[PDB]
DNA sequence: TGACACGCAAATTCGTC
DNA sequence: GACGAATTTGCGTGTCTCGACACG
RNA sequence: GUGUC
């Protein structure tokens, strides 16, 4: 097994995942990081990504119908 | 008497007009010639003119004459021909890209009606572009089935 | 007569700005309607809604137009070299000659993570590189000037200085550049294109 | 001189068949392909008008270069127009021994019937036609016609495996386009196209023949 | 409806989504279309649709 | 009030009985 | 010499021909 | 139908 995908993360995948974050935390979901007194939880979805502490697989398919298994914390981001 | 004129006695029927440019610069001169028709493969295929190189302006007269791979590097030089007198700025991909669209058909293909509804295969996507009850009575008497992706 | 004459002209502007925006329009309508599916999958490919190969790779070099620096180009090496050569000045390293800064250069772009990219890129890189020092020989056989690194003049040296620390950072940061040049796998191409001819 | 210029429009289309039996993969020789207008002279004669170097004289016979057991023809007819049994004296001529293909290059325009005729029998002989007028210039060395390789099928089925992809998914090429017929290549095989450029390289491209 | 003398909203043409295409994102392109537009619940049958 | 892609149809030529 | 078959060309018809807001 | 972009 060896990876043949581009290492960066994309901005189409960061977006998606922060979304999904945001509205998982509203739904009374375990924090993974020590918050400051601060609301809107999508202010505080991007501070969990850029400490890497996000439980989310992201699984890229490919035309033929192959999957493959990337980690937010394997993922590289640059900003 | 009236058709004795119109009887030519030499030439390419077809073709209209012709004219020479002079081409300078600082010691060289060139004369290139300017023909005004559309039978490239019969002004090309004689003794003075550079048989080799000569080009067309008419898609369909390159496309027949020399192929659809020649077709489809005539029409980006044609569209960029087309952006740089009028002082704008676009890069090369984005014309390489619609230059290909029209071709990986095998056909030079041009967006219109008839055109997308060769290159695509849906039928509400093709109804919801021009007639609707023609596709939507077509797709019913041939009855096939439609993914919608 | 001259003011009949000046907004006669007036009116050929006015009736021309009413009719544009009519066809205008209906060819982008109509070039919208035929490129809106066409995406970029994650094998480098971009396909439409079938699955058929319209194309093996965007373009040729697989890079995001909008991201680009200089004409068509990833980026402008002799820019970023103008830029690394004052922002990291440290007197304390000495100078070098050509002779070793090719092989510094091929030595230590002969590494496991530079193997990863087009060595188009690479050769495109090597001819600037290889430019470089030939004007530094010119400008040190100019004046007259000994390599060993003992003459007396000290501001000679300082005329085009490249040391070779601040020669890995450039071609790092080059590197990383070209990483992010290329274009993201997903982005929509077609419905891009068919705007970039709108206005 | 009028009959000057026919027989310089005549060695410039035998020139052309002559480098496209060449680029096929026949075997010919390098001086038959580079001779020049006197080389010419002394082995046809020019005058009178269509005497000496009657059409039926022009009937060129071209060996498979890797094959060996195979042998190709390309003639002229003698006539202007084209007929029925005009073609049919050739095709039973050089059917006779024990060749399969010949090439006919046609002076000018065709009939119809003629071509529905050939259609009609593939099973065993094959025989293409091309026009006099058409084949008066190269066209793959003409200004900007990308360079084309057709490929082989140990190839193409590793090229599937690397891209993971069906032949309907590589987009298809027609078999009446000038290139096609030139290369002389129907449906059930692909074609590598090199794109050349001077900003980074040359690219390389797979197209279907249908 | 259309018009502010019945208290109407605005209209989402053609052309502003071809400006969320063209972006890539597909959330936001359902939650404005579909979502708070017109969200209707209906069922059909597996035999025969 | 421009655009040409579809059918529908009549004048005309190579061909074989 | 006379009849069936297939080609090229003048002529018939259908579809639209950018967006948004406000008032009567 | 009128008015603005
Ligand atoms: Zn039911």
């Amino acid at each position: 097994q060896k990876r043949i995908t581009t290492p960066y993360m994309t901005k189409y995948e960061r977006a998606r995942v922060l979304g999904t974050r945001a509205l998982q935390i509203a739904m009374c979901a375990p924090v993974m990081v020590e918050l400051e007194g601060e609301t809107d939880p999508l202010l505080i979805a991007m501070k969990e990504l850029k400490a890497r502490k996000i439980p989310i697989i992201i699984r890229r398919y490919l035309p033929d119908g192959s999957y493959e298994d990337w980690g937010v914390d394997e993922l590289i981001i640059t900003d | 008497k009236e058709d004795l004129p119109k009887v030519v006695v030499q030439g390419i029927p077809e073709v209209s007009r012709a004219v020479i440019h002079i081409d300078e610069q600082s010691g060289k001169e060139k004369y290139k010639l300017l023909v005004e028709g559309d039978n490239l493969r019969a002004v090309m295929a004689t003794h003075g003119v550079k048989g080799t190189r000569t080009t067309s302006n008419n898609t369909y007269e390159v496309e027949k004459t020399l192929g659809i791979e020649a077709a489809r590097t005539t029409i980006i030089n044609e569209i960029q021909y087309t952006m740089v007198n009028h002082g704008m700025s676009i890069d090369r991909r984005h014309v390489m890209l619609l230059s290909d669209l029209m071709t990986y058909k095998g056909e030079v293909l041009g967006i219109t009606r008839f055109g997308l509804a060769k290159m695509k295969e849906s039928v509400l996507m093709l109804a919801s572009f021009e007639k609707t009850a023609d596709h939507l009575f077509d797709a019913a008497y041939f009855g096939q089935k439609d993914s919608v992706c | 007569t001259e003011f009949f004459f000046h907004t006669m002209a007036g009116r050929e502007g006015l009736v021309d700005t009413a009719v544009k925006t009519a066809e205008t329009g209906y060819m982008q309508r109509r070039l919208v309607k035929s490129l809106e599916d066409l995406c970029s999958q994650y094998d480098l490919t971009v396909r439409s809604s079938t699955g058929d190969i319209i194309q093996f790779i965007y373009g040729g070099d697989g890079l995001d137009p909008a991201a680009m620096e200089g004409k068509d180009e990833p980026l402008e090496f002799k820019r970023v070299l103008d830029n690394i050569k004052a922002v990291f000045p440290c007197p304390s390293e000495p100078a070098l000659s050509k002779n070793e800064l090719i092989l510094t250069t091929e030595s230590i772009m002969k590494k496991s993570e530079f193997l990863c990219c087009q060595d188009s890129f690479l050769q495109e890189i090597k001819k600037f590189i290889k430019g470089v020092s030939e004007k530094i020989k010119k400008t040190r056989d100019k004046y007259g000037i000994n390599d060993n690194g003992t003459t007396e003049p000290r501001v000679l040296y300082q005329l085009d200085r490249i040391t070779p620390t601040q020669v890995e950072k450039f071609l790092e940061t080059c590197r990383d550049k070209y990483m992010r040049a290329q274009m993201e796998p997903g982005s929509a191409v077609g419905a891009l294109c068919a705007q970039s001819i709108g206005e | 001189m009028d009959d000057e210029e026919e027989t310089y429009r005549l060695w410039k289309i035998r020139k052309t068949i002559m480098q496209l039996c060449h680029d096929r993969g026949y075997l010919v020789t390098q001086d038959e392909l580079d001779q020049t207008l006197e080389e010419f002279k002394a082995q046809s004669g020019d005058k009178p008008s269509e005497g000496r170097p009657r059409r039926t004289d022009l009937t060129v016979l071209v060996a498979h270069n890797d094959d060996p057991t195979d042998q190709m023809f390309v003639f002229f007819p003698e006539e202007p127009k084209v007929g029925i049994k005009t073609i049919k004296v050739y095709c039973q001529r050089m059917q006779e021994e024990n060749i399969t293909r010949a090439l006919i290059v046609v002076q000018q325009g065709m009939t119809p019937s003629a071509k529905q005729s050939l259609v009609d029998m593939a099973p065993k002989y094959i025989l293409e036609q091309f026009l006099q007028q058409e084949l008066l210039i190269n066209i793959t060395e003409h200004e900007l016609v990308p360079e084309h390789v057709v490929m082989t099928k140990e190839e193409v089925t590793e090229l599937l495996a690397r891209y993971k992809l069906r032949e309907n998914q590589l987009p298809r090429i027609q078999a009446g386009d000038p290139v096609a017929r030139y290369f002389g290549i129907k449906r059930g095989q692909v074609v590598k196209i090199i794109r050349p450029s001077e900003t980074a390289g040359r690219y390389i491209t797979y197209r279907l023949v249908q | 409806t259309e018009g502010r003398s019945r208290d109407g909203g605005l209209r989402l043409g053609e052309m502003e989504r071809d400006c969320l295409i063209g972006y890539g994102a597909s959330m936001l392109l359902l939650e404005r279309l579909m979502i708070s537009s017109d969200a209707f619940e209906v069922d059909v049958c597996g035999q025969c649709g």
